[PDB]
């Protein structure tokens, strides 16, 4: 996951 | 211990030593959402997870345990936080947890539960002698890894380690002179250390700065570090510079100097400045030119700015 | 070339269903994944593809309620998935006490709002607990972590708290004042906004920063007019044809809603291009399995596909609701939020  | 990929590797639901636990499986209910199957052998670490911490049994076992389960998804912040209860309570040798966030690290970079992993440890070290060197050898891999960027102004803000970093900025600019990452460092350094308010300092990092625009004439982050440790002071305030500037528009132009200009016009009548009619009309006719011909996918913008240079200027 | 609607609209329905062991790693945020789907289904005006109410006591299976004697409050708000092993319990009977049991952030903000989406009226949340929960989770500087526990902090968790505070309608959720020490202190030399003091500005902290004050209702309060012009400058530099999220970076498709939404909230999309943004969020349309990507010829996600939509609403795309660029839900969802909010006052 990118944002997390 | 035992790699998950070892030809003998064992689920623990057939392993003696974990006999006495009874295992906790996830139930989603009635009607799952987002459901992510699982193999056995994934199913199997994490059963036993649960069990584990269900228990807040701060065992040996359990330690081994998380190994597997952050093997099998790094991305779980609770098996983290449980890794570090247990590297508490056990008073395990944190030199060697350091060896193993190391090479987790670097499998995945981008992991924002193993960075802060790293960080909780250096913290508890107190030792960054390590850090300076790993994070280098990351941003070798990618120059821009924001996580990177991030432990590295933490690590060196905490333990004061400023000495060097002037000269790794420096290295790395020679190596892209386009990478945005460089030049905030470059702020970051300066501005706590010696400061911009030393005027032989500002003149040094203002020279430089055209120095790097002149090999690359078309570089966004050159020109907002330029702008940005002139533009508090005044851009109006450097009559020099402005002539410097024009003076490079005939070769070395781009959207970047246009704008640039632009704004120390618009400083200029910001301070009741003489020939007001006509500072407005020199900068009217730039943002046209930026509009028309040199930043045209800003068209309706650049037009928006002289509209708002007009109404504001008259 | 075109918007491949009904395709996109399968894609989210499969997000919601199962998904191979690959994805394993998004276990612990599956209820954002949820929130991708659904309220991409939404953008789309096709929520009536799936069970509202099944959904919904999923979604409540994940609230950390407060135990009998109240002793956790500072660790409510809602779970990323059922990974602890809890038993199913759809907010019904109060809190089973859990060593390691808390709320995420994150998931507290997708929580809320995936119900609000489906149509809920919140009253099974626990509004106070939740509020206790996050005021916990505020730094000292003003920015939050994502759990009790401890975690990374920077402005991501400003937004989510902002979100939080703003769909309970209650601010008593935060120190606001601080909050927005935080965010103005986040302001690069450059102008843009990055995800903490001194590091470098980025697209996805700006949209953070400047959202949550929106939310907050101050953004004209904290910004002088000379500020937000540079910080406008420095968002409308990010459009290459797509946009990119820092100087010197490829574009990536999900910028077209984190830069777009930030120059929607500072009231400059409209002079952006328009047609050059869209040709690139469709050219990393995946036309066989749909959703988006971050790159053309790249495989899409729930985020890039949801985050795409979202960008082509901002110039109202032909068959796509307009979405509400600070709530980061649809108008539709923002108005119903409203009536919810009156209903309450009374
Ligand atoms: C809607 C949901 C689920 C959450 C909203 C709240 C959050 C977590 C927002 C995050 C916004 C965001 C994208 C922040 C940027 C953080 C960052 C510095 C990312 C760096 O990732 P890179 O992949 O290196 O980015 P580039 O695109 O610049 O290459
Ligand atoms: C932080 C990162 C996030 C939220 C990315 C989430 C991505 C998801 C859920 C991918 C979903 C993919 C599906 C349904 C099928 C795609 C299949 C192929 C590309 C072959
Ligand atoms: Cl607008
Ligand atoms: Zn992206």
């Amino acid at each position: 996951c990118v944002i997390l | 211990f035992l790699s998950l990929d070892s030809p003998t590797y064992v689920l623990y639901r057939d392993r003696a030593e974990w006999a006495d636990i009874d295992p906790v499986p996830q139930n989603d209910g009635p009607s799952p959402v987002v459901q992510i199957i699982y193999s056995e052998k994934f199913r199997d670490v994490y059963d036993y997870f649960r069990a584990v911490l269900q228990r807040d049994e701060r065992s040996e076992r359990a330690f081994k345990l998380t190994r597997d389960a952050i093997e099998l998804n790094a991305a779980n912040y609770t098996v983290w936080h449980f890794r570090r209860v247990l590297l508490r309570s056990l008073q395990k040798d944190l030199q060697e947890e350091m060896n193993y966030i190391i090479a987790i690290i670097e499998e995945q970079p981008k992991n924002y539960q193993v960075w802060h992993h790293r960080r909780v440890l250096v913290e508890w070290l107190k030792d960054p002698s390590q850090e300076l060197e790993f994070i280098a050898d990351i941003l070798n891999q990618d120059a821009k890894n924001y996580h990177a960027w991030q432990h590295r102004q933490w690590v060196i803000q905490e333990f004061r380690l400023w000495d060097n970093e002037l000269q790794y900025v420096d290295q790395l600019l020679k190596e892209d002179v386009r990478n945005n990452s460089v030049w905030n460092q470059r702020h970051f350094v300066i501005s706590n250390t010696t400061g911009y308010s030393d005027r032989a300092v500002l003149e040094r990092e203002v020279q430089y700065t055209l120095e790097m625009i002149k090999l690359v004439p078309h570089n966004e982050s050159a020109w907002n570090y330029l702008k940005g440790i002139l533009q508090d002071r005044g851009l109006s305030r450097y009559p020099n510079l402005l002539n410097q500037l024009l003076d490079l528009q005939p070769s070395h132009s781009s959207p970047y100097l246009i704008a640039f200009l632009v704004d120390i016009y618009e400083d200029m009548l910001e301070n009741q400045c003489d020939n007001k009619e006509d500072i407005l009309n020199k900068a009217l006719e730039l943002c046209e030119i930026l509009a028309k011909e040199k930043d045209t996918i800003r068209k309706e913008y650049w037009r928006y700015i002289g509209r708002s240079l007009q109404s504001k200027h008259s | 070339l075109d918007f491949l609607r009904d395709r996109h609209v399968r894609f989210f329905q499969r997000c919601l269903q199962v998904l191979p062991e690959r994805y394993s790693s998004l276990e612990t945020s599956r209820l954002t994944i949820a929130f991708f789907a659904l309220s991409g289904l939404d953008m789309l005006d096709s929520l009536d593809v799936v069970n509202k109410d099944d959904i919904i006591e999923w979604i409540y299976s994940l609230q950390v309620l407060p135990t009998e004697d109240r002793s956790n409050l500072d660790r409510c708000g809602f779970r990323g998935s059922s990974y602890l092993g809890i038993p199913f319990n759809p907010s019904k009977n109060p809190g089973t006490a859990h060593p390691y049991d808390s709320g995420h952030i994150a998931m507290t903000y997708t929580g809320l709002s995936c119900l609000i989406i489906l149509g809920d009226d919140l009253s099974r949340v626990d509004k106070e607990a939740c509020l206790a929960g996050l005021r916990a989770l505020q730094l000292e500087d003003g920015s939050f972590c994502a759990v009790p526990e401890g975690s990374e902090n920077d402005m991501r968790f400003v937004y989510c708290a902002s979100c939080i505070c703003y769909m309970l309608n209650n601010w008593s959720g935060m120190d606001m004042k601080k909050a927005i020490s935080y965010i103005r202190r986040s302001m690069s030399y450059d102008n843009g906004l990055a995800q903490g003091a001194g590091l470098e500005s980025h697209g996805g902290s700006t949209f953070c920063g400047i959202a949550s004050l929106c939310l907050m209702g101050k953004l004209e309060e904290v910004f002088s007019e000379k500020e937000l012009n540079r910080i406008k400058r420095w968002c409308i530099m990010r459009q290459q044809n797509g946009y990119h999220g820092r100087p010197n970076k490829p574009v990536d498709t999900c910028y077209s809603f984190w830069v777009g939404a930030t120059l929607k909230l500072l009231k400059i999309f409209q002079y952006t291009n328009f047609e050059k943004n869209r040709n690139y969020i469709l050219s990393t349309q995946d036309r066989l399995v749909g959703g988006f990507a971050k790159w053309p010829d790249s495989h899409p996600d729930a985020l890039h596909a949801y985050f795409g939509i979202c960008g082509l609403s901002l110039m109202e795309e032909s068959g796509i609701c307009k979405v509400h660029p600070a709530l980061n839900v649809s108008t539709r969802t923002s108005e119903r939020l409203r009536d919810l909010h009156q209903s309450w006052k009374t």
